[PDB]
């Protein structure tokens, strides 16, 4: 998260890192108590994923959990065109309860509207390249399709909606991917790709646009 | 495909982040250079010369907002710091090399390399367009140089050190 702070605690309690090695690699958003939406990209054969943090010490935050997962399933058509369609749902081994520092968002039906405000956390890489040792939070502005396809075309495809890019130099980097984007109450995007480096005035970010798959979701979920 | 690249000290390979050499392991004593192809003026191929281990370090990069690299990743490769496009690796047809690796100022979002796991470590596999079939990058012995160039089916395997000597 490039030019954002530390998001208040537990503030987002959807999010979900997803770790190797005790190393954060990706997020995650808790969308149902038994399933994390994440980026395709972000795909593994197992996960353990961190539910209720902010540092990403669990033996530090009370109220967190540390949980397997085996099953994943990435969106069919996963990069076909290359970069697009970046989503996977992984399957929790158990469901968790949910309280107020591990809950589920609910997932926009309407599509981003160009101009609007929203807000990414996620634990890459700050404006100095190191690493925050608590959940980072930002605001990002929706571009338009105009400037998004002008930008990124002939790789911007509709699964996927710009933002950020502002003067502010406000940004997702890496190490954010899989993590959400949210608008005005909603999960309306997953971190997905943008050009080196990151916060670059002019040069948006891109995301998955999530109210294209929310029935492929739903689907997924209830099978 | 999922899995996930890693350096000699098993450590996965950083975005763009760090630097590292590609150490040749049936060629230990060469390192990446860059030397003069065909007629130009300037040296930009990029060799494997016995002159220089480890080499110049290179940069890994992909436009995912993620800190680690998987062998399915297209990816650039660049001499250079970071916050350089001077060194962005491309292969070009050059007579009478063949399609050899040489080092330009412009970078696409995309590039068109593969790191994969090949023998004890990884060759690299360059993707024409992109599409789905890919071709090893070895060795082509011409004028005294020996080129990295497309060899299809005879890599030349690397591991991959990260550059923390420097
Ligand atoms: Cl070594
Ligand atoms: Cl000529």
């Amino acid at each position: 998260i490039i030019n954002g702070e530390d998001c208040s605690p537990h503030s987002q309690p959807w999010q979900a890192a997803l770790v190797m090695e005790n190393e954060l690699f990706c997020s995650g958003v808790l969308v149902h108590p038994q399933w994390v939406l994440s980026a395709a990209h972000c795909f593994q054969n197992s996960y353990t994923i961190g539910l209720g943090l902010h540092s990403l010490e669990a033996d530090q935050e009370p109220g967190s959990q540390m949980v397997e997962a085996s099953l994943s399933v990435r969106h069919p058509e996963y990069n076909r065109p290359l970069l697009a369609n970046d989503l996977m749902l992984i399957k929790l081994d158990e469901s968790v309860s949910e309280s107020d520092t591990i809950r589920s968002i609910s997932i926009a039906s309407q599509c981003p509207t160009a101009g609007n405000s929203c807000l990414v956390s996620g634990w890459g890489l700050l404006a100095n390249g190191r690493m925050p040792t608590v959940l980072q939070c930002v605001n990002v502005s929706v571009v338009s399709e105009e400037v998004c396809s002008k930008l990124y075309d002939p790789l911007y495809h509709p699964s996927m909606f710009c933002a950020g890019g502002g003067q502010d130099q406000k940004d997702s980097c890496n190490g954010d991917s899989g993590g959400p984007l949210i608008c005005n109450g909603y999960l309306q995007g997953l971190v997905s790709f943008g050009k080196a480096p990151c916060g670059q005035v002019g040069v948006p970010g891109v995301y998955t646009n999530l109210c294209k798959f929310t029935e492929w979701i739903e689907k997924t979920v209830q099978a | 495909g999922s899995s996930v690249v890693v350096d000699t000290n098993g450590q996965p390979v950083s975005n763009g982040a760090d630097a590292y050499y590609l150490v040749p392991v049936s060629h230990g004593h060469a390192g990446l250079a860059l030397a003069k192809i065909g007629n130009e003026a300037e040296p930009r191929a990029v060799v494997l010369d016995p002159h220089h281990r480890p080499g110049l370090p290179v940069r890994f990069e992909s436009p995912l907002f993620i800190n680690i690299i998987k062998e399915s990743y297209f990816l650039n490769i660049k001499f250079g710091p970071s916050s350089s496009d001077s060194g962005v690796w491309d292969v070009i047809q050059q007579d009478p090399i063949g399609l050899a690796v040489k080092v330009t100022d412009t970078k696409s979002l995309l590039g068109p390399f593969k790191v994969e796991k090949e023998g004890e470590g990884y060759k690299i596999v360059y993707y024409p367009e992109r599409g789905q079939t890919g071709l090893d990058i070895g060795l082509v012995h011409r004028n005294d140089k020996y080129y990295l160039a497309v060899k299809d089916g005879e890599p030349c395997v690397f591991k991959i050190r990260k550059a923390t000597d420097e």
